[PDB]
């Protein structure tokens, strides 16, 4: 099968600016290349086919263009709709193949996140499990690296993390840890924290607790 | 009657081109006529016969056009894990032209196509496949609906059901006053023969190069048949357009089957669902009634009315001996829903082999009584066997009998002086209409220029 | 008393024998001034005009080649007679009219030529294999009714063309069965394989040799075929003297004139002869089918009888078909050409049970009526054609010739031939409208107004310019 | 104008087959051929395979041999993809695609089918007040809800109230149960000041449980 090699995973870009995605592929496929746009939690509309042709009701300002194996979509002037997903598909053999997908992602100033941590309610104790989170509000850029820590040993058995879209008024990102463990397992040991670690500071920004003590 | 014979046009191509094979006026955008003139057999880059289209301007001296260019190379796609291929050697562009508003249509009836899936193929047949050009802008788009990419073993499976692969659309064209284009077919559906229908416009913004195989949603064709009456009848060797259900709303096609009910010949009025109203039948076998078909009010009334070309039409004579001359029919339309009758005139050729009726071109009025009136060709008529055009006149019962002027071809031998003709348009802008008539055999395009009635 | 030759009060000998046929002339001096020199020739002998003076040509019919009826058409050199008399002398004054005969026979024993035009395109597998022993098989049936038989053979599938031809890949060119299990021979549009010979043996051991090939579309380029092995004579074969038939043997429609335009070919037919050394018809590719009407031009002046043997899925076609061209048979084919040995001898029984008369370059002011005695001596009147006829049959004409008035030219000649036979009768007529007394006319006589006038045949006549 | 519209949302169990649909609107499901395109958050978007429905005639890729099956009904103007022994792998949303010209193209696209592969039964979420630990000027409150079963769940403060300066964090699958949480932040007076309450509602199970923060 052909191999779409898609670059680059993802681009932090404002609007207005003109920017441009390549797609690579294993061997020539002759401008048979369609390109696809994704808004976030939506469909596909068509972009591009054949390479360089726009599918009727696309603006202008999209453009593909190359040959052979090396193809390039570009936005002239983007708009405050183009933040989303782009995928190059080839079906000059089948099967057909998809590149890897770019998204296009709001850019800003960095901004360090606001860590905050929650032992185990009460509800959650009495019925025989317990549950340490860990909030990581309105950070820039995404690149982020949790670490958790039971008596300042590192563990990484339990966890479960998830990671919010590029917000829609400032255009950060958080991220929700959830460390699991049992209620027998919580009270062997006393100290929990979660380590953050960001381009923002070479230190990590460090929250946690002591389990009993308040 | 009131063309005039003396003082003509004459436009010419090269040796051997076949120009003059088909032509059709042409007004610009700003109305303007021109005329466009196809030459089958133009020589094209490799010195290879592909055909070629003229556009030629108004000239009252006439002499040499320049060519409307089309692409000419043979293009080749691989894509979906196949190979596409279009093949333009012999495909005869310029077998069939038409204009409408500022486009020109030309078609290559014979242009070959063919489809590789590793060691399977859907076999090089001539699907063919008409080009299509706005001279003042430059723009180009290709129309081909009969291409397909099934493989040949799927075809031989399933009874070469829907086997559009030896079409040679393009072989007759019309356009409907809308801007819908009509494509004859008659090799469509294993030889039965099928008809094309696209809004012009469409083929234009769904068309982009290189595509070869690309979709027009909005296009539509005539259907496959299981009655061995339509078989081998080449329906859509002719087409032409008419109003002939009293629906102004709705447009009518005309289509020519010279071989149908086993080469008894027929011409049936249909649609645009390409339902069938009414079907004339052939009067005499193998005389290839059906090979021209023309739609004009010739009596007046408002109501189009049909005529028919056998030109292969054997007519009895003395001692029970028979004599290939050619036939005409014409049929008028009755008022109000109700089929066409008998014949109301039959138009005989005289000169043995003459082929009268080959061709049929409505002339508007050209005496400027009231009445349209027609001419009729018979490519190798006259005494000389060189060529004729006959004219003849509507009246109020329907057309004259007898032809009111007949024009002897000014070419030599084999000129086939008539195969084409086109008239009811003013190119010199003096309020009559006038006629151009095809001489392929020379070549050469006659002008002949309708003046004041003496 | 009194007729129409002399109430008519004529002014010469000429315009005395136009009245009526009846009427005579005399030119004698010692005549009274009231008695007419115009009456009927009973008249004037009872009114004492010297005999020799007397102008009365009669209309007669009197014949100069009279050879008899030939018994037997085998053997000799062509010296067989089929129609007598041969030649006749005809002899006619104004709006008379004379009477002759003339007989006609469909001699015993006369030759024949039989070329076998044969389908090989790929619906015709099962064919090849049947007739492989015809060319005996046929010659044991023929020798009963004929002793000089000679046969031929030729092919045809149909035009070397696209959408005819497969075109593709390159392997179908040479092997068009390549996309099944078998080959078959590359597409050619029609071969002479066998000139007409009396050797059968050549007819098997050619037929043995012959394969088929594969086209596309179902109907065949035959008529392509019909007209080549008409119009090339020498290739073919076909004896001056002898009975011409062209067997014709398909399973499917056949391609007409104007249907070439779906292969590109729109040059018409021209009717000549175009097949070479190569045996092969070098136009296939470049020149339409031919017409039915320019099929039968080719067919009546080579004088060759076509024989439709097809298939019963397509013979109510080909009836109609023959219908176009007078003077064709029809036979029923089954479906592997296994009958065709016996359509072929009805079809020659069929061809030579009918005598129909032609008459060529008959004059402008001649009329001609006949009365045929077909069967056993019974008369029918306004008929020139017998039928149910068998081979050492005899019929005969009356046909009587009427003239109108007087024409310019006094010798003409005219022919009446039967239909396919190369015997015939000519009729040789002389109009005898003027009087011998003419060529001794006296210009500027002195007996004539003091040389204002010419004296003939005993009469004054206004000369030239009065 | 062109459009697809699919099937609504499946939830199935391992082992069971599934037929999601894809109807043509505005034109016929015969003009073109009509492919089915898997999507995944990490494999990404993979092509299962097309058909001709004029025909019926279908091209798969190997990958889905034995799973994938389309087929269409020119009748209803709709195609067809059928899944057989489902596997959690399966669960993917599924995309019918067609062509706007190019004959090979993938241009107009479905809304897309969700489709579930679980064993778990209809199972109530677990809310749990998340009340910081015993100082700034910016607070910040939490609300876990854990263990449900299946998706969705909507999560408010204050019934609506409460808008602004939240994030509610997207579900997780947690061994066959789903888990989600979302945080708050107002300023040090709001908060014990002024009652803060999570109003979680299941509408599956039909559940909307709602637990005010306490402080510690
Ligand atoms: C070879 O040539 C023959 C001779 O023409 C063709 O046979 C004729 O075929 C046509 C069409 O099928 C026939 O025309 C039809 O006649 C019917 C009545 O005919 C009567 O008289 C004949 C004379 O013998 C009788 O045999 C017969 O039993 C009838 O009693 C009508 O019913 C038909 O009209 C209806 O259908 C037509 C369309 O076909 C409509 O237009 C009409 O409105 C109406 O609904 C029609 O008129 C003709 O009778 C046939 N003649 C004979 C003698 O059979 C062959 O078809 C032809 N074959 C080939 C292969 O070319
Ligand atoms: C065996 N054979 C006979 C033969 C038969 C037919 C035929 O009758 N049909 C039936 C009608 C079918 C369409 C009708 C309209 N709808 C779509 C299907 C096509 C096939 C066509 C071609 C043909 N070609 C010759 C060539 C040769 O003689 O070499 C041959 O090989
Ligand atoms: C053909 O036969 C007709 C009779 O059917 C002949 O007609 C008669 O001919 C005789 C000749 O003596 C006349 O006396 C009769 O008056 C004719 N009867 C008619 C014309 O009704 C006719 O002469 C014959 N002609 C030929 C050329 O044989
Ligand atoms: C001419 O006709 C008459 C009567 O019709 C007949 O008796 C006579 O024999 C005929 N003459 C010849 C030479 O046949
Ligand atoms: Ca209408
Ligand atoms: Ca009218
Ligand atoms: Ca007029
Ligand atoms: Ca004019
Ligand atoms: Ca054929
Ligand atoms: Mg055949």
């Amino acid at each position: 099968d052909i191999l779409m090699t898609q670059s680059p995973s993802s681009m932090s870009v404002s609007l207005g600016d003109t920017v441009s995605i390549t797609c690579h592929a294993s061997q020539g496929i002759s401008s048979n290349i369609g390109w696809l746009q994704q808004k976030p939690g939506k469909s596909f509309m068509g972009l591009i086919y054949y390479g360089t042709n726009l599918v009727d009701g696309v603006p202008s300002r999209f453009s593909g263009s190359g040959s052979g194996a090396d193809y390039s979509l570009t936005i002239s002037s983007l708009d405050s709709e183009d933040f989303a997903d782009y995928y190059c598909v080839q079906y000059a053999q089948l099967p057909y193949t998809f590149g890897g997908g770019t998204k296009l992602e709001i850019k800003r100033a960095d901004a360090a996140p606001t860590v905050s941590i929650f032992p185990p309610s009460s509800e959650q104790l009495t019925s025989g499990g317990a549950s340490v989170v860990c909030f990581l509000n309105n950070f820039y850029p995404k690149d982020i690296n949790v670490k958790w820590k039971i008596d300042g040993s590192e563990r990484q058995n339990g966890v479960l993390n998830s990671w919010t879209d590029q917000d829609s008024k400032d255009s950060t990102y958080s991220m929700s840890s959830t460390l699991t463990l049992t209620k027998d397992e919580y009270e062997r040991h006393n100290s929990y924290t979660c380590e953050a670690t960001h381009k923002t500071s070479t230190s990590p920004i460090v929250k946690s607790f002591n389990r009993n003590e308040c | 009657l009131n063309l005039d014979p003396v003082q003509l046009t004459f436009y010419a191509g090269p040796n051997g081109s076949q120009f003059g094979f088909s032509l059709d006026f042409h007004k610009d955008s700003h109305g303007r006529v021109a005329i466009v003139v196809g030459a089958p057999r133009t020589l094209g880059p490799s010195q290879e016969e592909t055909g070629g289209v003229f556009l030629c301007p108004w000239r009252a001296e006439g002499g040499q056009c320049p060519s409307l260019l089309f692409d000419l190379r043979d293009e080749t796609r691989n894509v979906g894990s196949q190979t596409l291929q279009t093949f333009k050697a012999r495909q005869g562009l310029g077998a069939s032209v038409v204009s409408w508003s500022d486009v020109i249509v030309a078609c290559a009836p014979w242009q070959h196509w063919n489809v590789l899936e590793k060691t399977e193929e859907a076999e090089k047949t001539p699907v063919g496949s008409c080009f299509l050009a706005q001279p003042e802008s430059g723009r180009r788009a290709e129309y081909s609906p009969c291409r397909g990419n099934t493989l040949s073993r799927i075809y031989v499976e399933n009874d070469f059901s829907w086997d559009k692969r030896y079409c040679e659309a393009g072989f007759s064209s019309v356009v409907t006053q809308a801007g819908e284009l009509v494509l004859g077919a008659p090799g469509g559906y294993y030889f039965l023969g099928l008809l094309a229908q696209a809004p012009v416009a469409d083929i234009f913004s769904s068309y982009r190069p290189g595509i070869l195989l690309w979709h027009v949603s909005s296009q539509s064709l005539s259907f496959d048949s299981s009655n061995p009456e339509y078989f081998d009848g080449y329906w859509g060797y002719s087409v032409a357009v008419g109003e002939f259900d009293g629906d102004l709303n709705t447009t009518e096609y005309v289509v020519g089957a010279p071989t149908w009910s086993w080469t008894l010949g027929a011409v049936e009025i249909l649609d645009s669902y390409y339902q069938r109203l009414h079907r004339l039948r052939g009067e005499q076998m193998a005389s290839y009634f059906g090979h021209s078909v023309a739609v004009t009010d010739v009596n007046g009334d408002g109501r189009h009315d049909l005529l028919v070309g056998a030109p292969l039409y054997m007519e009895s004579r003395a001692d029970r001996k028979l004599a290939e001359v050619g036939r005409v029919y014409l049929f008028l339309q009755p008022r109000g829903p109700h089929a066409l009758g008998a014949p109301s005139l039959l138009l005989t050729g005289t000169q043995l082999y003459g082929r009268f009726g080959s061709a049929i071109a409505p002339l508007g009025d050209l005496d400027r009584d009231g009445y349209n009136d027609i001419a009729v060709a018979a490519p190798y008529g006259g005494p000389s066997g060189r060529g004729q055009v006959l004219v003849f006149l509507g009246q109020s019962e329907g057309l004259r009998s007898r032809p009111s002027q007949v024009l002897d071809s000014p070419f030599p031998t084999g000129s086939a002086f008539g195969f084409s003709l086109r008239g009811a348009v003013d190119i010199d802008d003096n309020g009559y209409p006038d006629l151009i008539v095809g001489a392929y055999g020379a070549n050469q395009v006659a002008v002949y220029r309708a003046q004041p009635v003496v | 008393g009194p007729n129409i030759c002399t109430t008519r009060g004529v002014s010469s000998c000429q315009q005395c024998l136009a009245v009526s046929p009846m009427c005579a002339w005399c030119s004698d001096e010692a005549l009274p001034l009231g008695s007419p020199r115009c009456d009927l020739k009973e008249n004037l002998l009872k009114d004492n005009c010297a005999p020799e003076s007397i102008e009365f040509p009669v209309s007669e019919a009197r014949v100069l080649e009279d050879r008899p009826l030939s018994d037997k058409g085998s053997g000799d050199s062509s010296q067989v007679t089929q129609v007598s008399p041969q030649r006749i002398a005809l002899r006619l004054r104004p709006d008379d009219s004379k009477n002759f005969s003339i007989q006609v026979r469909q001699v015993e024993d006369y030759p024949v030529d039989i070329y076998y035009l044969m389908d090989l395109s790929y619906s015709m597998k099962d064919d090849l294999w049947s007739i492989q022993n015809l060319g005996t098989k046929l010659a044991t049936q023929m020798r009963k009714l004929t002793s000089n038989l000679r046969i031929g053979f030729g092919a045809f599938v149909d035009k070397p063309v696209s959408p005819y031809m497969y075109i593709s890949p390159p392997e179908a060119l040479e092997n068009p069965c390549y996309d099944m299990k078998t080959t078959c021979l590359p597409m050619f549009g029609y071969k002479h394989v066998l000139t007409l010979t009396d050797q059968v043996t050549r007819f098997n051991e050619e037929v043995k040799k012959q394969s088929v090939s594969r086209n596309r579309d179902a109907p065949e380029g035959g008529f392509d075929a019909i007209m080549q092995a008409t119009v090339c004579d020498e290739k073919i074969g076909w004896r001056n003297d002898a009975s011409h038939l062209l067997v014709f043997t398909t399973d499917a429609k056949t391609h007409i004139a104007l249907d070439g335009r779906l292969a590109g070919i729109v040059q018409p037919n021209d009717g000549q002869c175009h097949v070479g050394s190569d045996n092969h018809y070098s136009a296939s590719t470049t020149m339409d089918y031919p017409s039915l009407g320019l099929m039968t031009e080719k067919l009546s002046q080579k004088n060759i009888n076509l024989i439709f043997a097809v298939t019963e899925n397509v013979v109510n076609l080909y009836q109609n078909y023959s219908e176009l061209i007078p003077g064709t048979t029809v036979g029923v084919l089954s479906m592997d050409s296994s009958n065709v040995l016996q359509l072929i001898v009805d079809a020659y029984g069929k061809i030579r049970s009918k005598v129909e008369l032609e008459v060529r370059d008959l004059p402008e002011e001649l009329s001609l009526s006949f009365n045929a005695t077909c069967l056993n001596n019974e008369v029918i009147p306004g008929l020139k054609s017998c039928m149910g006829l068998k081979i050492g049959d005899t019929v005969s004409f009356s046909i009587e010739a009427k003239v109108r008035g007087c024409p310019q030219e006094k010798e003409k000649s005219f022919t009446i031939k039967p239909v396919g036979f190369k015997d015939s009768l000519i009729v040789q007529v002389t109009f005898d409208c003027d009087c011998a007394c003419q060529a001794q006319a006296e210009p500027n006589s002195h007996r004539c107004n003091n040389g204002n006038g010419t004296f003939e045949c005993g009469v004054c006549r206004c000369g030239p310019g009065w | 104008e062109v459009q697809l519209q699919q099937s609504g949302a499946e939830l199935v169990k391992p082992g069971a087959s599934v037929k999601l649909s894809c109807t043509a609107s505005g034109f016929n499901i015969k003009d073109t051929y009509v492919h089915w395109v898997k999507q995944r958050p990490e494999q990404g978007l993979e092509w299962i395979g097309r058909i001709d429905p004029a025909n019926g005639y279908t091209k798969y890729d190997p990958k889905f041999q034995g799973k994938a099956t389309i087929t269409a009904d020119t009748s209803s103007n709709t195609a067809y993809l059928q899944l057989s022994s489902l596997t959690s792998e399966d669960t993917a949303v599924y995309y019918c695609v067609r062509p706007l010209y190019d004959y090979y193209a993938m241009d107009y696209w479905g809304q897309g089918t969700s489709v579930t592969v679980s064993s778990a039964k209809t199972t109530a979420p677990s809310v749990y007040p998340l009340a910081p630990v015993c100082t700034g000027s910016s607070v910040t409150l939490g609300c876990l809800v854990k263990g449900y079963f299946p998706e969705p769940v909507t999560l408010t403060w204050n019934s609506g109230s409460l808008s602004s300066g939240v994030h509610t964090f997207p579900a997780v699958l947690q061994s066959d149960l789903y888990t989600l949480s979302s945080s708050v932040t107002v300023t040090s007076s709001t908060w014990p000041s002024q009652s803060i309450t999570c109003n979680v509602a299941h509408p599956a199970s039909s559940t909307k449980v709602d637990k005010k923060i306490e402080p510690r």
